[PDB]
């Protein structure tokens, strides 16, 4: 029953580091659990990772182990570490939160933030991916 | 087992019956190896310990579910897998968990329900919870239906912070209790896109059943864990085939073999006999405005009723008189005519004095006349209460049937308790197709024990409970007992009217030795162990009986004039003749009718033309 | 401890309790009697 | 658009229409644009070339298929896509391909039916087939369902050996014809044990719902491809939800919604006005047995029908006459008190002369006096011959509605033709519900072109086709036109009694100028333009009216005697007194009624005692 | 060339005719008369 | 409508070949479809391979290139060319056969032969399956 509003997205290269942030407008943010989720361009809208509001991890495979989804109750803020980038991250990210449900399913969260593009820089210029 | 044992359940909410004991112990025996709860699960006043093992043993409930003023740590409800909530609790959550702490900071502490993942209908409350832990970490979604995430307002103040913490392994820290087993059982978020119903896994195979509730063990309509809507046998179904199928080539419709009835949640060949069954082929309680209980065969059937209906007359405590909860001096106007109820009848204590709260006036005891006009009831009756005035129930003099298809905490169809009545005097009563009948509390009411009821039951499992009663020492001694003309089968007071079956024959509807074949003032026939009245035309016999019927046809003799055996009045005159043409006859000393000759206009006194002078 | 609105509405020496929980009023029914206006017999046991 | 543009189809099997090109004629005439066959698809006689593209644009058919006799090289039946097959060729199967070649070994090469993967019921035939070439790699399984593989035999005798090769990615060698989109189409086989029903893929999300017939474009039970049993605009159900759901909880009725009528493979809300409506609620083309077609308020209702029933005689060609092609010697004889006839009339040459094949007897022309207790008909009236004995159609003087709800070809309600009858001579046919009208083919029936026919037509579509009947050149010199007496409207021959509405008033059935009222020897009224007799008791008036009205309450003057304006035969004697006490009065001079003294018993000729003597 | 059973069966200048397909009989009706016995008229078209 | 019969089933060492055959015991062979089908002791009945009544293969993805269907109108037999075995094709061996069909599905196969027994040595005995 609150808002919520993204923040970090951006361009990067092949490979490197980033940290995203979503943050919620209004109260009691403790009693959401959060989710990230991603859109590659001319794609459709897909899972990234979540955290319960009885803060409980849960990561996506493709991100697993990249990717590091955290929450800060004082602050009413999340957070999201992206190390080893890979240029298939390119997409529009989006971050939900519910208070009933801790799920994967992009339907049981029904209160959204506006989202940020996210590019990755194409193989060109750094390194293919390990 | 086939069918799962159930126990009734009770709407009271707060009523504290007397201590905490008490009331803890009512519930004790209500709810002890119960299956399946009909009613509401009401937990309240569940003080320290008072350790609820039998709770276990309960599955789903059909209503709403009350958790509130329970001190109690544990509440061990882990079977509990499913409520289906067709009441809410103040129109509002189908479960109401409130103000469980007592004044030392102790309240509900463990709650490892891991199997109740489903509610069909209602919301949650929760407030007030400060010993409560482990059931915080629940994600509801699974388990309430989407529809209603909005109505619930729920919070966990864990205030103590005295709580225990999940084991990892469970689904993303949501569990019930300690240990493996109560780590929170969802079988509903993982159900991927595909799925719209319940699901075992993510594996797109395990696709359950739309009309699964609980979840499924297979995709096939059987393996439902629960039967959504219908639950016939195995399967889970959504309505029962109608009795025929309507063939889509012809336009007509064929008889369906997969044709059944649908009686509340099953899909049956046959309903219980009281029932009243409908072509449309569902067996249903009672008709609407458009008809009444048309007799078909002995079973009722809604057959439609051509201009004026019979109608019927909410009972109280349905349809339009819900909101009264006993039959006071405001309802009762409305029983002007009424041959058919469709509802129960609560006739209580306060009807009668006034009540100040609700602004009803004193029952007048004179207007118990109304009464009357009913013949038969739907559901069952209560009486509490009767006016001083009247000791016999003069009331229901002309009340025939008691349906009962409705009854009294589904067990009683008739409840007369704590009267100050003496005679039951009820002569017309002679069917009670089913529910129990219970008689106690009566100070002063003989007749009660003398009745042969197996003759009144008709169904299997209808029980007496005839107990408290005037003994028949006392009423024996000032002849409160079955009348000389009474037969032994049962007798409803010590006036000859009030017998169930008579000894030899009755006038009417009053029971007496034999008919007045011989002499006295009325004579009378015997037909069907009764004595009927003569025609008039039927002339007394001092010795020999005066008539064998009803008509005039059967009179042995005449008491004025002659024509056959038929006695007529006098000679016929203007009796159907050629194409209905006046005929003229004449009488005689000997009271023999002849025809008069066409000639005399002004009848005739004689044969021929002298006959008729003028 | 009940005030006059709701004193003395309860039946069969049913009596006002002040329901701290949600600030409402009940009735204290005696054993045997049921009902929140205490109206309804125990049935199943004790006549 | 929104339904498909449907043809009538044909059962004629093996009838050769003159020669082969007058028969591809007729076929080509029948089904040139058409998109759903409602009948059966007789391919028989089509011989080489005889291109016909305008059969591609066929996508299914209601009944069986018969390719027979075709030595054409190209049958391009791409886009027909399933067969629903609710009749079968010889209670067999569902497709006949029998006997595709010619003397010189040319038959039946191409056929890239690549769409068509799914029958509903019946079998296949194949014999006979050397030119056939590619079909032969089809692997039915997939498309005929599993009831009938016993029952299938068929046989591919590729003689010839002048064949194609499928394309390699074509599914395992399984191709229609050259090319890739010719590549046989399988969506069954491929369906997981999980997906019962068909699928699109063997991902088990592509599970379609069972009620899809040929396949889905998605789970939901929308995207059927086509409606297995009806068509609820988008949605594919199995049963229109009945008109009020069976509540469980109150165990009564609620009105629904949802509810529909189950008209043929249509969920609707609304029958075609003809149709007759059930309680049940779906639309419905004749009572059954149990009752008889009550009017309840201007629709059709099988109102249960208290012991005799007017009951329902099988027209013919349908139910227990289905056997005769034609009402003859025999079947006739079943008609005796026949109200309602449940189907069709056909009257055919055969009938009158006899059938030496089955062996009936002549049809007397003296045995038409049976049809005149026919009343109504559910069906079309089809006359193809008439005795020489009659010219007037007397047999249908009380034929009064033709609801005409099956027609034949679904066209024609009715069908009079290469007769030898003068005068329609049909007096109380008022009204055809639904159905066209087609008088053709008379040789000197005149009164044909002359009835307003927008007042007897009610529905949308009813055309009319009156041509090749006598001109009214030849009718009008021989005066064979309305009467004087027939309103402009309409007539049907040259009698006063055969006019549709009269021009002002009529005597019963015959109409006629002006009402006798003046003098003349009936005595009548006018009552609603019509002439009424008055009761005898009215006195005829040279002048004044006699009466106004029908009973003798309205007379102006009394023929006898006169008590008020009610004329009785005589002053009243044993009229209604004192609890039906006999009163006595006496006539007078003036013809006025008085009151007799009590004494005189015999009657009275005066006042007091002085009256009667005796 | 068909044998006396079925000789004489088609009405209105039906003649028998051998299916030599799976050895049965049958009617060749006129033009604009339908039917196995060649009874229906034309209906939709020549009156 | 006719019978079934296997012949061939035995034991060998890992990584050897071996050749199996189903004979048909009725006529009309040619219009049969032919398919092999596997079960691994104490598991489920599964697909091994099919042959079409108009001569089109197709394989299980497991034996797909280590196998070779094949059949004989003339003799009314069918044959199975089973090379670089491995431990894992232990398994009971059955022929179906159908005329109007040639499917992967247990179910679409209604003609049954009576199977055999078909082994291969553990690995001790052998070596590692490439
Ligand atoms: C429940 O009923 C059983 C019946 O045998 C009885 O023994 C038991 O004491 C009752 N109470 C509990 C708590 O089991
Ligand atoms: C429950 O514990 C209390 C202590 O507060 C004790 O008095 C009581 O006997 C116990 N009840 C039972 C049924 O053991
Ligand atoms: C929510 O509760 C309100 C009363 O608090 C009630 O009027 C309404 O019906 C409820 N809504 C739902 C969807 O249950
Ligand atoms: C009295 O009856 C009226 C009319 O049905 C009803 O409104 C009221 O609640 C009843 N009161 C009691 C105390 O039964
Ligand atoms: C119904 O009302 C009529 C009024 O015409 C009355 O005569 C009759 O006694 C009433 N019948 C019943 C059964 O109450
Ligand atoms: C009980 O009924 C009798 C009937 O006469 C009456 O005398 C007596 O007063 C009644 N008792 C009470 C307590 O009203
Ligand atoms: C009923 O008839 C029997 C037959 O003998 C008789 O003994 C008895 O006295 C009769 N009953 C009464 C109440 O008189
Ligand atoms: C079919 O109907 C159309 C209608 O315009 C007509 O032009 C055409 O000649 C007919 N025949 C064919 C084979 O299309
Ligand atoms: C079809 O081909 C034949 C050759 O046998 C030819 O006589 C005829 O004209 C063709 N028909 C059409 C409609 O082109
Ligand atoms: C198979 O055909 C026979 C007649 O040849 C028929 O009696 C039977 O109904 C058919 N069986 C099925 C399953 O269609
Ligand atoms: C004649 O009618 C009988 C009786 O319905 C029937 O069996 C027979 O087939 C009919 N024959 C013809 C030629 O209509
Ligand atoms: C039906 O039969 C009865 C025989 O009692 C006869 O009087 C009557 O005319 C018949 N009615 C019709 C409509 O045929
Ligand atoms: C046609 O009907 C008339 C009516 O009189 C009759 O004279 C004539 O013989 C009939 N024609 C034939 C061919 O039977
Ligand atoms: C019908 O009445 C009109 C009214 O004037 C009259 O002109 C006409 O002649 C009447 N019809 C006949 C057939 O006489």
């Amino acid at each position: 029953q609150v808002q919520l509003q993204e923040s970090g997205g951006g361009s990067v290269q092949a490979g490197g580091s980033l940290k995203l942030s979503c943050a919620a407008s209004g109260r009691s943010f403790s009693t959401y659990a959060m989710g990230w989720f991603r859109q590659a361009p001319g794609q459709d809208r897909e899972f990234v990772a979540t955290i319960s509001w009885t803060d409980s991890t849960d990561y996506a495979d493709s991100v697993k182990g990249r990717f590091t989804i955290s929450r800060d109750n004082a602050k009413n803020t999340g957070y999201l570490q992206m190390n080893s980038l890979k240029p298939e991250d390119t997409a529009v990210y989006y971050c939900a939160a519910d208070r009933w449900a801790s799920s994967r399913r992009n339907v049981d969260y029904d209160y959204w933030g506006q989202g940020t593009q996210v590019t990755v820089s194409s193989h060109g210029s750094g390194l293919v991916p390990r | 087992l086939e069918e799962k044992k159930v126990c009734q359940g009770t709407s009271n909410k707060l009523t504290q019956l007397g201590t905490f004991e008490d009331h803890f112990l009512s519930l004790q025996r209500m709810f002890n190896n119960c299956e399946v709860v009909l009613g509401n699960l009401e937990i309240t006043y569940v003080q320290r310990n008072y350790d609820l093992s039998f709770l276990k043993t309960i599955q789903e409930v059909a209503g709403y579910v009350l958790i509130a003023l329970n001190t109690v740590e544990r509440i061990p409800l882990e079977n509990l897998q499913i409520i289906r909530g067709n009441m809410y609790y103040e129109n509002s959550y189908a479960l109401a968990v409130l103000s469980n702490y007592d004044a030392n900071k102790t309240g509900l502490k463990e709650l490892p329900m891991r199997n109740l993942q489903e509610i069909l209908h209602g919301a949650v409350r929760f407030s007030n919870n400060p010993a409560l832990c482990n059931v915080e970490s629940i994600q509801w979604r699974d388990i309430v239906s989407s529809d209603f995430l909005s109505n619930m307002s729920m919070d966990f103040q864990n205030h103590l912070g005295s709580c225990q913490k999940c084991d990892p392994s469970c689904p993303n820290g949501s569990c019930w209790g300690a240990g493996e087993e109560n780590c929170q059982k969802l079988t509903k978020i993982i159900c991927a896109q595909q799925c719209s119903g319940r699901c075992r896994g993510k594996s797109p195979s395990d696709c359950c059943h739309n009309q699964c509730a609980a979840g499924c063990t297979g995709p096939r309509e059987s393996d439902c864990l629960v039967c959504r809507k219908f639950r016939d046998e195995a399967t889970c179904k959504d309505t029962c085939p109608p009795l025929m199928l309507y063939n889509p080539t012809t336009y007509q419709m064929d008889v369906n073999p997969e044709g059944k009835y649908s009686f509340g949640a099953t899909c049956v060949k046959k309903c219980p006999r009281n029932y009243v069954v409908t072509d449309h082929g569902s067996c249903v309680r009672a008709c609407g405005a458009d008809s009444y209980e048309m007799e078909e065969d002995g079973v009722r059937k809604c057959k439609k009723c051509e201009g004026p209906c019979r109608k019927v007359c909410n009972g109280i405590g349905i349809g339009e008189f819900k909101d009264s909860l006993s039959i006071n001096a405001t309802n009762i106007k409305h029983f002007k005519n009424c041959t058919s109820i469709s509802g129960d009848l609560h006739i209580l204590p306060v009807a009668f004095r006034g009540d100040s709260f609700t602004h009803t006036p004193p029952l007048d005891p004179q207007e118990l006349d109304i009464l009357k006009t009913v013949k038969e009831i739907t559901g069952f009756l209560l009486i509490q209460a009767w006016p001083e005035n009247r000791t016999d129930l003069h009331a229901f003099e002309n009340l025939e049937i008691i349906r009962g298809r409705t009854k009294q905490h589904g067990q009683f169809s008739l409840a007369v308790v704590s009267l100050n009545i003496t005679s039951l005097g009820l002569r017309s009563l002679k069917e009670i197709s089913d529910g129990d009948v219970i008689i106690s509390g009566n100070k002063n009411l003989c007749y009660a024990n003398t009745i042969n009821w197996k003759k009144l039951f008709g169904t299997s499992g209808q029980k007496t409970k005839i107990i408290s009663n005037r003994g028949e020492n006392s009423c024996k001694a000032t002849g409160q007992v079955c009348h000389a003309l009474c037969s032994p089968e049962g007798c409803w007071g010590p006036e000859p009217r009030d017998c169930v079956s008579c000894r030899n024959v009755s006038r009417g509807r009053e029971c007496v030795d034999k008919c007045n074949l011989l002499e006295g003032e009325p004579r009378e026939f015997v037909e069907n162990s009764e004595c009927i009245q003569c025609h008039p035309e039927c002339l007394p016999q001092a010795m020999n009986i005066t008539c064998t019927g009803r008509g005039p046809d059967n009179c042995i003799q005449c008491a004025h004039y002659i024509d056959g055996p038929h006695c007529v009045k006098t000679c016929p005159a203007g009796v159907m003749g050629e194409n209905n043409t006046l005929v003229w006859k004449y009488a005689d000393a000997g009271h023999v009718c002849h025809l008069c000759h066409p000639n005399c206009t002004y009848g005739c006194t004689g044969p021929g033309l002298e006959g008729c002078p003028t | 401890e009940c005030p006059l609105s709701h004193d003395g509405y309860c039946l069969h020496d049913g009596v006002c309790m002040y329901i701290e929980a949600l600030d409402k009023y009940a009735c204290n029914c005696v054993v045997g009697y049921i009902g929140e206006r205490c109206q309804y017999r125990d049935l199943k046991w004790w006549e």
